[PDB]
């Protein structure tokens, strides 16, 4: 709805990660499967993906953010890792009912 | 002019191999480094052959044919 | 036209008897070729370590001439018919075998028993053949597989005639004379120790008819009544370590003691090892692989190859795994081994057993699908069964194995028996035999 | 049907044989014309990468689904590749066929080609190259291919070294969508109904798209190559021009390789009828072997002479072997002699097609090369129709050919071909 997506912007801008320059897709937690999905990463991804790692542990080591124009916002923080995500949740899974089986 | 350098302009140091056994007192230009050059597998030795009666049967005579498989092993046929 | 009503439609074999007691056997096939070949109950498990090498001698020597025709005479027929022309020898048999079409059967039965009965061992030949021997013997050597599954029968056999390799030691081929290979040729080959197997576009009718005009007179009979017998040999736990760093890989074989030829647990130890499987390094299935060994062979780059292998004598036999590794994953090569092993013995499931079943369904059809095959199946089955097992009987037996026997039968052949181990190359990896052993039980269950 | 091979041709030029022998074994089989002829100089390896990548994921069934079930079956899925064409064998349980098709069918149509799956298999391509090339015979006859042909046919049947880690999934997707294409394709199969594959081939193989690139024509061009590299034995391949599959001349010049010898019948014998291995023996004391090398393909061919021999002997057994075929191209030969070779070459080719996995081979190739089926009677029929003048006028064209020598060992003694 219109109101869902203002208060999604809201609680965007309340986690903290765009002001470091991050995205939700580098937030979020390094598990076995993200693993395989940063593996499968193009290699242009994997180097932004790894620029923004290290300027915002550069960051909250300098205890600073970065400027408001150059914060991301939430129209372009694009979903680039998802496709990848889920194709190795859907692989675990396929290999998870054939060990069921 | 009985000689590479003399006579070849610039394929000199292409045609004359010079090695440096005790290092000068200058530096010398095109230092160069090896890197880091890949391994060949190891494999298993393939077999001798010392008697003509074992000798024979590897010649080949018919084109060269690759197989692989999901379960069988990467064949070649002669 | 399910996989029960095809192998109905398999053509049955059919079976008769000479005068003199030999066996003649015949499958018919809509191929234009057939495979006539004869195999002779006779080996180096009948050699008592004084001609260890003549049953290698004689497969050396049988085509070099005979009486009829001399010298290279037999050869030129062969060539001549077109015919392609094979023989080999395991511990237990001496096979030759022709392939050859339909149109040329009297000529292939006439060679195949001058061969077998009028072979002409000239001296010179001798010579010749002895120095083609060691030189065969030396490459033998420098090949990898055959010198440890050689250790490992011996090692495992040890003190039997069961131990001694077919070719022989090179101080018996060098001192066996003619005599003994006469010897040899008038106490082993007998009539009816012999079958005469034919596989393909062949009558067994005409068939008969020329066994009886050729193989009827092989005399049966002793010389001065010297009637051998089959002793069992003795199955031991032991190894042998040929540590010779310089090689490249490491080929190590670990077995036990078999069933033998005419246990019904043959069905089921072959099912079990299709469970185990078999890998190469150049196998496309990757990560993926369904056997779990070769799953984790690839996932940590253990082995260059593994193979499971089930080899059966007169009651006894070599049942194991061989694999060939780099110096540094033999010990994580063998406990994963042991680990498959015993999760066969201790938890095995009814669709990894379905799935093992299946595929010794494809590899005994897959090994069944040509004439040279059959005729060696039926050569083998009259000589070890005393009948041939048909197709039907045997996925009888697929249907009978089931997980909970496999079981039973994995914790009564490998669980908490001692092993033999040859091993062979850069071993220093390889545990000792006390760690085989506590890998040989679980402490679990 | 088992009394005969059913056969049909679709619209839009996919070949559809079978034949119900009501085998326990069902075998289905998918012959392309896709091999490493029609790599140019840019996508070299392409094909041994799409050999090798016949198990990756695909739309329609992962390559964890079609390993598992295919290995669940029991079944065997394979590839058999030349430099022509390519071959997708599947084997299995007639209850299970229907499932085994469709994991080919998904495996040849639409593979997806994730690139971090081939960026995993290139070091399995070097790996099998390594292993393809454990013996020396591969690696002369690649060799004799590269120096014999200037394009279409001097590609590598295995990957270059420098390629590996350079073929790209985008390379991959172009080598399949222009040569997997159903005009160059035929689905033939053994123990199953045509009816079933009809079916199925309408219901995958309908929506390619037509005959793709045609290829560059392979261009002959000599000359020779010698690589030392100090073998204990010396191996060397002296071939020239030949006819192409489905000629009269190919008939001959296969005669006349089974004349001069296509290799042993017997095991650890002399090879007595063989007129190579006889010249040879006639002058030497040393282990040797020499037999005729033929390969026909569908433009052009290469036959000649093959001898592995040791590094002092080896001048001695080419020129004893290039001698016995320069008599034979002079008139010495007598008819028993060709009719024994003839006999050679009936045998050789029955016990090809009594297999059936060579049977499945011969089935394929033969529908991709001439959209018809020949009969084995037919066949031996022209194999015996063969003259032998025609084989000394195949001997004569080998002997005045230009030459094209893949020469390895320690080559101290071995001549050159200015030299034969």
């Amino acid at each position: 709805s219109k109101w869902l997506d203002g208060f999604r912007k809201w609680y965007y801008n309340a986690a903290g990660f765009n002001k470091l320059g991050l995205m939700r897709d580098d937030t979020l937690h390094e598990t076995e499967d993200v693993k395989e999905a940063i593996r499968r990463l193009p290699e242009d991804l994997y180097n932004d993906r790894m620029f923004r790692i290290k300027r915002a542990l550069d960051l909250t080591m300098r205890h600073q953010i970065l400027p408001k124009d150059q914060w991301t916002k939430y129209e372009e923080d694009k979903f680039y890792l998802e496709p990848y995500l889920k194709e190795v949740i859907r692989e675990r899974k396929e290999r998870e009912e054939w060990a069921k089986k | 002019m009985l000689s590479v350098a003399a006579r070849s302009g610039p394929f000199a140091p292409v045609l004359s191999a010079t090695s440096r056994g005790v290092a000068g007192a200058l530096r010398p230009l095109l230092q160069g480094a090896v890197p880091a050059a890949s391994e060949p597998p190891v494999l298993d030795v393939k077999r001798p052959f010392l008697c003509r009666e074992s000798l024979s049967g590897q010649a080949a005579a018919r084109p060269l044919v690759a197989t692989v498989g999901l379960n069988v092993p990467a064949s070649v046929r002669f | 036209a399910t996989f029960a009503q095809a192998l109905q439609s398999v053509p049955e074999t059919q079976v008769s008897i000479l005068d003199n007691g030999l066996r003649v056997a015949s499958e018919q096939s809509s191929h234009a070729t057939c495979t006539v070949g004869v195999w002779i109950d006779a080996g180096s498990r009948y050699e008592t370590e004084k001609n260890n090498g003549a049953g290698y001698f004689l497969e050396h020597l049988a085509f070099k001439g005979t009486k009829n025709r001399p010298g290279n005479a037999l050869e030129k027929e062969v060539e001549s018919i077109g015919a392609h022309l094979n023989a080999y020898s395991t511990r237990e048999h001496t096979a030759y075998l022709i392939k050859a079409l339909s149109k040329d059967l009297p000529k292939v039965v006439e060679l195949l028993a001058d061969i077998v009965q009028n072979s002409s061992l000239e001296d010179s030949q001798i010579e010749k053949e002895r120095d083609v021997i060691l030189r065969e013997m030396q490459e033998n050597d420098a090949s990898m597989q055959n010198v440890v599954f050689d250790y490992l029968h011996a090692t495992a056999f040890q003190g039997t005639p069961l131990a001694q390799a077919v070719e022989g030691p090179s101080e018996n081929v060098r001192r066996l004379s003619r005599t003994d290979l006469t010897d040899y040729l008038n106490r082993h080959y007998k009539a009816p120790r012999m079958v005469l197997a034919a596989a393909g576009g062949v009558e067994h009718q005409q068939l008969l008819d020329l066994a009886q005009k050729h193989l009827s007179s092989v005399s049966r009979v002793y010389e001065e009544d010297a009637v051998p017998g089959l002793t069992p040999c003795r199955f031991t736990g032991s190894e042998i370590r040929h540590r010779d760093d310089a090689l490249p890989l490491a080929h190590v074989a670990i077995a036990v003691e078999g069933p033998g030829w005419a246990n019904p647990d043959n069905v089921t130890l072959q099912v079990a090892n299709a469970i185990i499987g078999h890998y190469d390094c150049t196998y496309g299935g990757g990560v993926h692989l369904s056997s779990p060994l070769a799953s984790v062979a690839v996932a940590n780059k253990l082995c260059q190859s593994f193979q499971t292998f089930n080899i059966s004598y007169s009651d006894t036999g070599l049942l194991g795994a061989h694999f060939v590794c780099d110096a540094m994953s033999i010990d994580d090569m063998v406990f994963f081994l042991q680990g498959q092993w015993m999760r066969l013995c201790t938890s095995a499931t009814e669709s990894e057993v379905t799935r093992g079943k299946n595929i010794l369904r494809n590899a005994l059809v897959s090994h069944l699908d040509g004439t040279t095959p059959v005729c060696e199946d039926i050569g083998r089955s009259l000589l070890t069964y005393g009948r041939r097992i048909p197709l039907a009987e045997w996925e009888s037996r697929i249907q009978e194995v089931d997980a909970q026997m496999l079981r039973d039968i994995c914790s009564k052949y490998f669980y908490d028996q001692c092993p033999a181990v040859a091993g062979y190359g850069p071993i220093e990896q390889l545990p000792d035999y006390n760690r085989i052993r506590s890998g040989m039980f679980w402490l679990r269950f | 049907q088992p009394q005969d091979l059913e056969f049909t041709k679709l619209p839009n030029g996919l070949v559809i044989a079978s034949l119900e022998n009501y085998a326990p074994l069902s075998r289905i089989g998918l012959f392309v014309k896709a091999g490493s002829r029609y790599e140019d100089s840019n996508n070299l390896g392409t094909s041994h990468l799409l050999r090798l990548a016949s198990s990756l994921t695909t739309k329609g069934a992962s390559s964890f689904k079609i390993t598992r079930g295919i290995e669940a079956v029991g079944g065997k899925l394979s590839v058999t590749a030349t430099r022509e064409n390519m071959a997708y064998t599947v084997e299995g349980i007639r209850s299970d066929i229907e499932i085994l098709m469709e994991f080919l069918l998904n495996v040849t149509t639409a593979p997806e080609f994730r690139r971090w799956e081939v960026a995993a298999l290139r070091s399995q391509l070097k790996i099998d190259k390594a292993v393809a090339f454990q013996n020396s015979q591969t690696r002369i006859i690649e060799n004799l291919h590269d120096v014999a042909y200037k394009n279409a046919l001097a590609n590598p049947l295995y990957c270059p070294d420098y390629r590996m880690g350079k073929i790209t999934s985008e390379e991959l997707h172009y080598f399949v969508q222009n040569h997997f294409t159903s005009a160059r394709m035929a689905l033939v199969g053994l123990g199953v109904s045509h009816s079933v594959l009809k079916q199925v081939a309408e219901q995958f193989l309908n929506m390619r798209g037509g005959l793709g690139l045609a290829g560059a024509k392979a261009k002959y061009r000599g000359g020779e190559i010698r690589e030392q590299n100090g073998d204990n034995l010396v191996h060397a391949a002296i071939v020239a021009e030949s006819a192409a599959i489905g000629n009269a001349e190919a008939n001959a010049f296969s005669v006349l390789q089974h004349l001069l010898g296509a290799g042993p019948h017997i095991k650890r014998g002399n090879n007595t009828t063989s007129l190579l291995s006889q010249s040879v023996a006639k002058g030497s004391h040393q282990p040797f072997d020499v037999s005729a090398f033929n390969a026909s393909y569908s433009d052009s061919g290469l036959f000649g002479i093959y001898t592995i021999s040791q590094a002092a002997a080896a001048g001695e057994v080419i020129n004893a072997a290039y001698n016995q075929v320069k008599a034979v191209a002079q008139g010495n030969l007598s008819s028993a002699d060709v009719q024994a070779a003839k006999n050679k070459l009936k045998a050789g080719y029955l016990m090809s097609v009594e297999t059936s996995e060579g049977f499945l081979s011969e089935i394929g190739s033969q529908a991709l090369a001439a959209g018809s089926y020949m009969p084995p009677s037919t066949v031996l029929q022209q194999i015996d129709s063969v003259a032998d003048a025609d084989v000394v006028k195949a001997a004569k064209k080998f002997v005045s050919g230009k030459k094209s020598m893949a020469a390895s060992g320690n080559l101290g003694h071995t001549p050159f071909l200015d030299e034969l």
